[PDB]
């Protein structure tokens, strides 16, 4: 969905001159998804093992509490539609990293749309 | 020391008690006629090798408090008693009482870890917020306006017009940057015993502070008196020249305390 | 050629140092404070500890008639001597630690449970009749970490532009004097930061000085722990 | 297992007559802040089962829960919806459902503040 | 986690301007193993001194080497972000052992004396 | 032209301090990655892509995006040799990709070459 990521974009607010989100309010985020599928890829079985059933299963505790932050991240997920696939993965490892590959597509753009004049 | 840097200390002698709430309650205590215990609550679970009355604190429904909560427990095989159960208590003072308009639950000062309380540092940081802007105002400047929105609103304009000036090249006064205000360095009151604060329906108790003037953040005459903070202290003591913004007809027609200037190092 | 000073310190007041976005930032309020991330225990950084001793010397140690040492690689040298900058290329001769908790066996028995607790704070902003909440973090005013730091002296020479840029058995004690006056402030400033509310005095006790390699002057390491204990 | 759902819908069960909230994040600071500090330690235990200086620790945490009860209406409701006081019986038995019972009371917190505005 | 994201900031006291920084470390209890290998050290000299062996007492002088080469370095830094109290380590467990060779008893366990020394 | 017009853009890059603020080191991963691309590209028989290898293409692709806006020379530099369009264009066949993958040989010797670059 890396065309996705392009639209997303188009409906971020950005009417004030400047933008909302940055990398690090979602800095947690990154600090447990680009941990998660690391474990994922030396997996060598196709179904994940229970160790981390539940660890995909903390990141949609933390996603929807990182949701209850301020309007920047409320746009964000539902604009992404994190959650709406994040219940889908609970059984097999493939989607799983698309799962992370769309979001690494996404955070490689969301704050890098010029954030150093911040537009 | 430092050369832009010196120490002051101040009085802080409360003579009318004094309460700052911290969002904390406490809630059925025991409402008697001499004893008010406060009990811990760690040990009524200790002869399980039980369940006399701790089935009974979740349960509570449409009554009225401290009816039944404290005549019936101490009646069983409990032997509650001071020394021997623990806990701490504040006692009553002269009224039972009988008033119409007993005794609710009662709301929580501060304490530290163990119970012990103390004034609060920010509160003493913003009880000098109350003064300096507040005194030498003697037009004396008012709070125009007819509705809520505009009220109050001059406390906020007005500070940050002749109190932000450290003046830096590259900053805004009117911004956390420039103030002036930051040169004295409040310190926080220590932990005191538990007695102190008492009941109130609405007492002499020594508390010194650390106030440490600086001139750093400015590019001596701060420092340079019996107003009344730290509790129930109306409605003409929190900013200078409460009753027109609530609904209130007359709009159109206990916690004493004492400051003054004292230079010990 | 190495000497390490030991040492313990003891907070008095509540303590918000660091906030960042939460390591784990589930039970804590938007403002948090930094922690063991192994264990959740509120420790203290190596850098505002550095942080502080740097810029509470530029007052005594300098500015003195409107020299604002605009940026601290504008310190005298001195101040170069014990941190180092990008001015001299000096590895600095004050190597801090992080310091974490120790008494957690200690002040579960003295009557503290919750190891930190956010203290209620107002915001009385006159505007439409309120008081704002606000709800920062404080830690518990009877919990000691520990202390350590060692002093490291290039007896060769430590510099490039001379063939001897080393320390002798003289330079120490201005560096102690340094170490005396660097630590004096903080015994009564506030060693984390959110000033004017309270916060972050503590009180080094022990602080004496160990010898790790070398031998040295008898007689010095003890007269420079007259330095250590004034403060 | 899959409590993490239920507290999906469990929230819902909140009983909000305003329309806004009644049960807000601001009340439960004395809740949620000390089943952190066992938790912390829970896992740093090696042996599964427990000592008896870990099974009775979790009992002020019960209590508490009670005390509150009994203070606030809505977490009595709050409580016995989640059946918190009823997984907190036989919690004193092994760390797995003390881990799974602070890993669902950790996804409570969450769908309550995503209906919340918070901001600071 | 694995690894932290431990902040910083810069203070300039022109205008006491926050600027942020973030150093991730490594956790502070994460254990590594540490090997190394000795050898009986047979020279190949450009010099004139052509087969020159050493023997145990050049070797024995050189575990104190090994001593005080970690010794210091427990006391000092491993990593960057230099002074500030990164890196403090400890090195543990430390032991030499003759994997191949003809060394003989009672040198390998002297050999351990300096291992201990630090 | 697509083997020469890579000098004029080299050119076009501008550098006033003296020194050229794109190094040749800012690359490191963008060309560690596009040689493992490139040594299985050309081993491909079909003249389609294999199915494993059209999100490889797309893994580059967010790579150039991601380290675009984590510099700030990068930031101009991928868009005005449009890399971002040459890759738009590439996932038909192996025709656009063996041109790419001497687009950037074009650009990284003629960049070694412009510069005094000791080694």
């Amino acid at each position: 969905y890396v065309k996705q990521a392009e639209q997303v974009i188009r409906g971020l607010p950005k009417k004030n001159g400047d933008f909302e989100l940055t990398t690090t309010q979602l800095r947690v985020l990154l600090s447990l998804t680009a941990q998660l599928f690391d474990e994922a890829q030396l997996s060598s079985d196709q179904n994940l093992s229970p160790a981390l059933r539940d660890k995909v299963q903390y990141l949609r505790v933390r996603f929807v509490y990182q949701a209850g932050r301020e309007k920047a991240v409320r746009v964000f997920v539902e604009r992404a539609g994190l959650l709406d696939e994040l219940a889908q993965i609970g059984d097999s490892r493939d989607r799983l990293l698309k799962f992370c590959h769309y979001m690494e597509a996404l955070v490689a753009y969301k704050k890098f749309l010029d954030p150093k004049e911040t537009s | 020391m430092s050369q832009y840097l010196k120490p002051f200390e101040l009085t802080l002698r409360c003579l009318g008690p004094v309460f700052i709430g911290s969002g904390e309650k406490r809630t059925p205590y025991v409402a008697s006629t001499s004893m008010v215990y406060f009990p811990d609550m760690e040990r009524l679970y200790a002869d399980v090798a039980s369940e006399s009355f701790e089935e009974f604190m979740m349960n509570t429904g449409k009554a009225q408090p401290d009816e039944r909560f404290n005549e019936w427990i101490a009646e069983n095989g409990v032997k509650v008693s001071p020394k021997n159960h623990g806990g701490y208590g504040v006692k009553i003072g002269s009224i039972v009482p009988g008033r119409a308009h007993q005794l609710n639950d009662i709301h929580s000062f501060i304490k530290d870890v163990l119970g012990n309380p103390y004034v609060p540092g920010s509160s003493v940081k913003g009880m000098l917020r109350s003064i300096y802007l507040q005194s030498l105002v003697h037009q004396p400047v008012r709070v125009p306006g007819h509705q809520t929105r505009e009220h109050r609103q001059y406390g906020e304009r007005f500070e940050r017009k002749e109190l932000r000036k450290s003046g830096r090249p590259n900053t805004r006064p009117q911004d956390a940057v420039n103030d002036l205000f930051q040169a004295i360095r409040v310190t926080d009151s220590p932990g005191l015993r538990t007695s102190d604060l008492l009941i109130c329906q609405k007492p002499g108790t020594s508390i010194s502070l650390r106030v440490v003037v600086d001139t750093s953040p400015t590019a001596e005459r701060f420092l340079e008196p019996i107003v009344y903070l730290g509790g129930g202290a109306g409605y003409r003591s929190k900013t200078f020249v409460l009753d027109a913004q609530f609904p209130k007809i007359k709009h159109v027609a206990m916690g004493q305390c004492e400051l003054s200037i004292r230079r010990a190092e | 050629a190495k000497i390490e000073i030991t040492g313990t310190i003891t907070v008095v007041t509540g303590l918000h140092i660091g906030a960042g976005d939460g390591f784990s930032a589930i039970g804590a309020v938007d403002k948090p404070v930094v922690r063991d991330p192994l264990t959740k225990w509120p420790m203290i950084p190596g850098t505002s500890l550095k942080g502080k001793v740097r810029t509470l010397l530029s007052r005594q140690y300098g500015a003195d008639t409107e020299t604002f040492y605009r940026k601290p690689n504008d310190d005298p040298a001195q101040i170069r001597r014990l941190f180092g900058d990008t001015k001299e290329y000096k590895t600095g001769r004050l190597v801090f630690r992080d310091t974490k908790l120790t008494n957690k066996d200690d002040l579960e028995a003295r009557g503290a449970k919750t190891l930190t607790e956010v203290k209620f704070e107002n915001a009385i902003n006159r505007v439409t009749a309120k008081a704002n909440p606000r709800q920062m973090e404080r830690v518990i005013p009877g919990s000691e970490f520990a202390f350590s730091l060692v002093y490291e002296v290039s007896f060769g020479t430590p510099d490039e532009e001379q063939k001897a840029s080393l320390p002798s058995s003289d330079e120490i004690i201005e560096d102690f004097n340094a170490i005396a006056r660097g630590l004096k402030l903080l015994e009564l400033d506030y060693l984390g930061g959110s000033g004017t509310r309270g916060y972050g005095q503590v009180k080094f006790s022990d602080l004496k000085a160990r010898a790790a390699v070398g031998t040295l002057d008898r007689s010095l390491l003890e007269m420079l722990n007259h330095e250590l204990a004034a403060v």
